[PDB]
C-alpha cells in the first residue's frame, strides 16, 4: 500500500484531522510523520501532494525555541508546520484541521 | 468536514426541526454522500445535496432534516463521505444540560511550572455539588482521538456549608499537551436526570513575553517586624502562569504568598497581582526577594525573574 | 437562522463554538451586531462575508467562543440592521424542561453612596414568566415607615423578566446597624421569599493605602501603568477611585480585584490603573483614594 522511493516507504492519508491525532494514525500503521533530508526527497511529495496541505513532521518544543524533526533530528534541507501544495512549508495553528497527512517508515 | 447543527432559541428550548452538515473544500470530482442512525443508512429522500464550484476547489453541502423526538432520543448521526479513497466519516450526538439542579464542573488546564519546569502537567476537574444526596458522583476519563488513559485521583472534601466538592487529578503527558491533545471529562449522578461534560485544550493563539515588575511597602505605624512585597506581571497570552517566591536560593510554598484571577488589560494582554507577607528575621539575614512568573511565550528556558 | 457547532461523538464540547448564518436578501449596505444578553461584544471576534447569488445577496457572521463563555449559561443574540427596522435571533447552551425556584438577591450600599455622595441606596434585584404579579414589599426590623422605591422591570431577550427595587436608607440609620426586611410572592412559588440585609457587626480596622508606579520597559514609550495596594480591612466593604487635576476618574478606566482574605484577619485588593504620556507631563500627581467602615479622617485615606 506504501509508495515507495530511493529505499523509504511513504503513505499519502486523507482525512479530516488536527497534527497530533494524523501523529497518532502514523504510529498505528506501524511507523512516524515524514521526516525530509533530502532535496530529491521533496519532488516525490510534490507529485501526490494535496491542494488544500499536507501535514509534516515538523514541531515546536517551545523550551529551545529551535525546530526539530519528530524522530529527534535537527533541520537541514528546508506551532505545527504544514507543506503547501507548491512544495515550500509554513507556519500554523495546533489546533487547525487538514484533509491531508504523511507517513513514513 | 464539520458537521453545524440548528441552534436552540434565547430560552434554551429545542427548534422543532434540526439541519445538519457542511463539507470543506475538495479536488473536483464525484462525491458520495450517506447518512447514518447508528450504523444503519437513512432514507435519500429526507436529504437535499448541493455542489458549487468556488475558484478551484468544489464545496458541496448536504441537509437532513429531523424531528424533535428523533433528535433527543440520545441517537447518533454519521456523515459518510466516500470520494477516493474509501470513506470518510464524522459523528454529531445531543448536547447535554448544563448546570441540573445547581450542578457546576469546571476543568483547569495545567500550570506553567508543572509542564515546563516540574515536568509533570495534571489537570484538575473541580465540581461543586449544593444539594449532597444519596448517590456518586462518577468522573469518566476520554481523549478526543481515543487513547488510553491513567487512573485520576478522586477525593471529596465535604464544606461546612453543606455542599460537597470531588476533584480528579489527572496526569497528561508533557509533549502531548504542546502538539494540542483535547482531553474529554463525563459527570453523572443517580440524582441529576442529564450528565455533565467539561473538556479542555491549549489555548492556540497570540503568545507574548510577561513584564514582571517588584515592588516594597514602606514602614506603617503600628507594624513594626512584619513588612508586605507586592509584585505585577502584565501584558501575556494565553492566561496560564505560574507565581512563585524565591529567598536563599529555595523557593517558598503556597502559604504567605496570594495570587489573584487572571484579568484582561485595557489591550490584548492579562495581568496578575502577587502579594506576600515577611518578617524582620527573613530582611536582616537576606534583604532579596526574587518573584519567578513561569509562561509559554516566556524567554529564556520559560523564565521570567526580577529582584 | 443561527447555526452552532456540533457535538463529536460521545457528546463532549468542543473548545471552540462557531455560530450564526443570514439568509438571502434584496442587496443594499447591512450591519451585522454581536449582542451577549444586552451587551455589545468587540467586532475583532467576529469575521463578516458577503456573497452575491443570482439577484439575492447572501452574508455569514462567524463568532468564536471559548467552552468556559458557551458552558456559562448566557444567551447570544445577532442583531441585524438593514432599511430601518431591525431582525433580532437568539441562541442559548441546551437547558432543562425550567429548573429552580425565583432567586432574590439584596446588596448593601456601596461606600461611596454611604460617605462620599450621603446617599445609600439598597437594591434589590430579583431573577424570574407566566404573569406580571411580582411585589416588592418593603419593611424594618423594628417597625418605622419607609420611602416608595423605584420598581423598575427590564424583560430580557432569553425570556425572563427582571425587576430591580431601588430603596433610599438613612446615612445614619445604616451605621447605627438597622436591619431592612423584603417581601417578594408570586402565585407559582408556594411560600413567601423573604431576603434581608444589615451592616456586616464585626471588628473594624483602618485600611494601608501603598502607592506603586512602573518603570520605563523596551517596547511602550507613552503609556505607564499605576500599580495601588489597600490591605488590612475588615468588613470587605471597600470603594477604589483615582484622582487627577482634583478631578475623579472614570469606573472604565481603572480595574479593581475582587476581596481577598490576608494571612491574618484583614482583607487586601489592589489597583490597576494605564495613564498615556499626555497625563504626567500635564500633572505628575496620581493619588488613590479608599473608602472605608472604619476609615479616618471622615472615612478618607488617600496616598499619593
Ligand atoms: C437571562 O439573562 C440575564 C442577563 O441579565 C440573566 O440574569 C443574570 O443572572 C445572574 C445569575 O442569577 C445574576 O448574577 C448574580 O448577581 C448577584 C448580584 O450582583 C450576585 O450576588 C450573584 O452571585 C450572581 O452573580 C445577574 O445579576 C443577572 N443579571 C441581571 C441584570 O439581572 C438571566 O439569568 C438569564 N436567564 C437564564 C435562564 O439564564
Ligand atoms: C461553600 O464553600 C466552598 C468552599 O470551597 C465554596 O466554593 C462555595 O461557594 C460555598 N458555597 C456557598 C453557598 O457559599
Amino acid at each position: 500500500k506504501w509508495i515507495n522511493f530511493q529505499r523509504k516507504c511513504y503513505y499519502f492519508g486523507k482525512g479530516t484531522k488536527q497534527w497530533v491525532h494524523a501523529r497518532y494514525a502514523c504510529d498505528d500503521m506501524e511507523g512516524q510523520l515524514v521526516s525530509i533530508h533530502s532535496p530529491e526527497e521533496q519532488d516525490f511529495l510534490t507529485k501526490h501532494a494535496s491542494h488544500t496541505g499536507s501535514w509534516i513532521g515538523l514541531r515546536n518544543l517551545d523550551l529551545k525555541g529551535e525546530f526539530i524533526w519528530v524522530d529527534g533530528s535537527h533541520v537541514d534541507y528546508s506551532d505545527c508546520v504544514m507543506m503547501r501544495g507548491s512544495g515550500r512549508w509554513n507556519d500554523a495553528f495546533c489546533d487547525r484541521k487538514l484533509g491531508a497527512w504523511v507517513c513514513d517508515r | 468536514v464539520k458537521i453545524l447543527q440548528s441552534s436552540c432559541d434565547g430560552g434554551g428550548h429545542f427548534p422543532p426541526t434540526i439541519q445538519l452538515c457542511l463539507v470543506s473544500g475538495y479536488t473536483p470530482g464525484t462525491i458520495q454522500i450517506t447518512w447514518l442512525e447508528d450504523g444503519q443508512v437513512m432514507d435519500v429522500d429526507l436529504s437535499t445535496a448541493s455542489t458549487t464550484q468556488e475558484g478551484e476547489l468544489a464545496s458541496t453541502q448536504s441537509e437532513l432534516t429531523l424531528s424533535q423526538k428523533h433528535w433527543l432520543s440520545d441517537r447518533t448521526y454519521t456523515c459518510q463521505v466516500t470520494y477516493q479513497g474509501h470513506t470518510f466519516e464524522d459523528s454529531t450526538k445531543k448536547c447535554a444540560d448544563s448546570n441540573p439542579r445547581g450542578v457546576s464542573a469546571y476543568l483547569s488546564r495545567p500550570s506553567p511550572f508543572d509542564l515546563f519546569i516540574r515536568k509533570s502537567p495534571t489537570i484538575t476537574c473541580l465540581v461543586v455539588d449544593l444539594a449532597p444526596s444519596k448517590g456518586t458522583v462518577q468522573l469518566t476519563w476520554s481523549r478526543a482521538s481515543g487513547k488510553p488513559v491513567q487512573h485520576s485521583t478522586r477525593k471529596e472534601e465535604k464544606q461546612r456549608n453543606g455542599t460537597l466538592t470531588v476533584t480528579s487529578t489527572l496526569p497528561v503527558g508533557t509533549r502531548d499537551w504542546i502538539e494540542g491533545e483535547t482531553y474529554q471529562c463525563r459527570v453523572t449522578h443517580p440524582h441529576l436526570p442529564r450528565a455533565l461534560m467539561r473538556s479542555t485544550t491549549k489555548t492556540s493563539g497570540p503568545r507574548a513575553a510577561p513584564e514582571v515588575y517588584a515592588f516594597a511597602t514602606p514602614e506603617w505605624p503600628g507594624s513594626r517586624d512584619k513588612r508586605t512585597l507586592a509584585c505585577l506581571i502584565q501584558n501575556f497570552m494565553p492566561e496560564d502562569i505560574s507565581v512563585q517566591w524565591l529567598h536563599n536560593e529555595v523557593q517558598l510554598p503556597d502559604a504567605r504568598h496570594s495570587t489573584t484571577q487572571p484579568r484582561k488589560t485595557k489591550g490584548s494582554g492579562f495581568f496578575v497581582f502577587s502579594r506576600l507577607e515577611v518578617t524582620r528575621a527573613e530582611w536582616e539575614q537576606k534583604d532579596e526577594f526574587i518573584c519567578r512568573a513561569v509562561h509559554e511565550a516566556a524567554s529564556p528556558s520559560q523564565t521570567v525573574q526580577r529582584a
